[PDB]
RNA sequence: GGCUCAAACUAGGAGCCGAAGCUGCGGAUUUGAAACUUGUUUUCAAGUGGUAGGGGAGCGUUGUGUAAGCCUGUGAAGGUGUGUCGUAAGGCAUGCUGGAGGUAUCACAAGAGCGAAUGCUGACGUGAGUAACGAUAAUGCGAGUGAAAAGCUCGCACGCCGGAAGAUCAAGGGUUCCAGUCCAACGUUAAUCGGGGCUGGGUGAGUCGACCCCUAAGGCGAGGCCGAAAGGCGUAGUCG
RNA sequence: CCACUGUCGUUGAAAAGCCAGGGGAUGACUUGUGGAUAGGGGUGAAAGGCUAAUCAAACUCGGUGAUAGCUGGUUCUCCC
RNA sequence: UGAAAUAGAACCUGAAACCGUGUGCGUACAAGCAGUAGGAGCCUCAAUUUAUUGGGGUGACUGCGUACCUUUUGUAUAAU
RNA sequence: GUCAAGUAAUGAAGCGCACAUGGUGGAUGCCUUGGCAGUCAGAGGCGAUGAAAGACGUGACAGCCUGCGAUAAGCUUCGGGGAGGCGGCAAUAUCCUGUGAUCCGGAGAUUUCUGAAUGGGGAAACCCACUUACCAUAAGGUAGGUAUCUUG
């Protein structure tokens, strides 16, 4: 349930180390020329020269 | 007449931790565990001063024992044969002789070899 | 040659921080922002802002050009612990730290 | 491990290894013995593991005299490194930081030395970015505002209570009530929202309640009784 | 109003609870307000039960730095 | 501005625990109080008429090595 | 150059030690407005002319502290003093001041309510009164008196 012996500070970054944080993938659409995430729309609306409003 | 004990045991702490440096984890940080290595490091230095001098004598016999097969006898009848030649050189320096020069070594032997 | 600007205060811990302050250190000022922009943690709005006073310092005090300019050094530093009481079951009490944290970006060429 | 005319056993023989034992070299020290003789010098002899414990010799820190001295803004104390010296406690010098004090030598006095006492106070770690975010009555979307909206305002739809989860009080609390304004702290998340911060407003009685008149239990109680003192009881009365 | 059974909870939503069942429910009943009984004392359809989350002698202060043939700790150095 | 702003109001100094960033070396075939006695390699300063020594950082590999205190006849003790 | 055998170096998801530079924190050093123990003197009480301790108010200015008491950071008088001042956090505004202000010392006046509280009561800062004199004509105001005990 509990430690027998504090933690060490190597062996607690040791399990940190997996840890990472994911990266966005970016793309420019042609039309507006605007960066924004793979397979999502963009800030302004326009997607694959589509008006969605 | 009070005395405050910041000055002094801040300069003893420094003294432990200054010699347990690059010690492992806590023993060089702290100052309850760097004591205990500081002072288990001395008795091991003192044990290890005691243990140095076999150390090397073994390897300069073994060293010995080297150079006299290769020169056609073991080790216990070369310092035999030194001791009966009343030669005194040290094991260290034979040993040096036998790494650092195999003709003077293999004249040692023969001198030896004639007195066995 | 490095320009500083420091974000003193940040609620939230060092420890959440510095996993958005990795992916950026080293990077172009571009790249960096893109990456910030599209974070999905809460130290990525902290580490952009100070980025963006960071190249608002460099193109206006100092007169670089920010095209040319790099995260050149960032690292977050634990800041004051705001003390609370948490009540627990059975009348027992606990304490909780709520940390903050300063980010520190340098950029240059 | 592996070993069979052994690397086993028996009886011998010769070599070597082998300890902090002995010897060799250098140094320190206790006692004793000799002499320039209170370390003034050199020697010799025997010693120098150590718990409880006894004896001897010192180190450092605070303060007093020495001291109206000496050092010190050409940088005191303190902090942080380095070099060097001594058997040790430790001393000395100096780079950096620091900005106004320190203290030589010899004496004198101690709040005079911390690693432990499930020791006390404060700060900070590991567990760990883990458990949990407090009734499984339920939310979906469109606008508004805003730096930012799952939570705020409005709108539509959905669901829950409905002898309450609706309304009026007493007790208790005391501004939490309304409006505007703000999101640092608080709200177990976000917050433009709030019983949160700040600034203003709001409580109108002959008939409601209190006060007031009356008294129950129970108190107190001119005189009175009792009791070492303090006080206890009690009549008329007065409160409740 | 009570608390007979079981699960859950046991660093709990809760320093005694929740849920599903259960008992009394016109009486030796339940409850609001005010008052009375005070520690070797009170009260007790009696369990040594309750007397402010404390009861085989409440709590606060004082005697008091109670006492402890017991446990723990006991801080710088070197020499015999 | 100030002599000084890591004297900027949580403000004289600013230690340690604890937590970051940077540079140098080591570490993913190797078992244990993590040190010590050796010791290759590497990096860095100084010399030196130029890879040889001296100072500093790390430490491949080899030998030895079961913390401290207390209490005990006796503790690495899995006794405090 | 092909094949075969043998054998180097290189790695770093992270970690370690050293150093450099930071964060946290508040030790240390220095300092004091504060305490402690004394010596030599003085004094040893305050109160029904209402005490100690309070509640509520009082400023140009919102809060607290200080002082003050509906004459409310205050008034009168008598001395000192001579240029600033309207107490502190804590400044601002209106102002005062050589026609002597602020400030200090002596005396006097005012001194709400509770509290021995003393007209009765009470859950302290509250409720209710009686009565003397005067004033008002309305549903009151001004100045008093009304506890108990002891001795005369």
């Amino acid at each position: 349930a509990v430690q027998k012996s504090r933690k060490s500070r190597s062996r607690r970054d040791m399990r940190r180390s997996h840890h990472h944080m994911t990266v966005a993938e970016l793309s420019v659409d042609a039309t507006t020329g605007e960066k924004h995430r793979r397979h999502h729309m963009t800030k302004d609306g326009f997607y694959r020269g589509r008006q969605l409003f | 007449a009070r005395v405050k004990r910041g000055v002094q045991a801040n300069r003893r702490h420094k003294k432990i931790l200054k010699r347990a440096k690059g010690y492992y984890g806590a023993r060089s940080r702290v100052y309850r565990v760097a004591v205990q290595a500081v002072t288990k490091a001395g008795q091991y230095a003192y044990r290890d001063r005691r243990n140095k001098k076999r150390t090397f004598r073994r390897l300069w016999i073994a060293r010995i024992n080297a150079g006299a097969r290769l020169n056609g006898l073991s080790y216990s009848r070369f310092i035999n044969g030194m001791k009966k030649a009343n030669i005194t050189i040290d094991r260290r320096v034979l040993a040096d002789i036998a790494m650092h020069d195999a003709a003077t070594f293999g004249a040692l032997v023969e001198k030896a070899k004639a007195e066995l | 040659m490095e320009v500083t600007a420091k974000l003193r205060g940040a609620a939230i811990s060092a420890q959440k921080v510095r996993l958005v302050a990795d992916e950026v250190r080293g990077k172009s000022i571009e790249r960096a922002l893109d990456i910030l922009t599209y974070s999905n943690k809460k130290g990525a709005v902290f580490v952009k802002k100070c980025l963006n006073s960071a190249i608002a310092n460099a193109e206006h005090n100092h007169g670089l050009d920010i095209d040319g300019l790099k995260v050149a050094t960032i690292y977050v530093d634990e800041g004051i612990t705001l003390k609370r009481i948490l009540p627990r079951a059975k009348g027992r009490a606990d304490r909780i730290s709520k940390r903050t944290c300063h980010i520190t970006i340098k950029v240059g060429e």
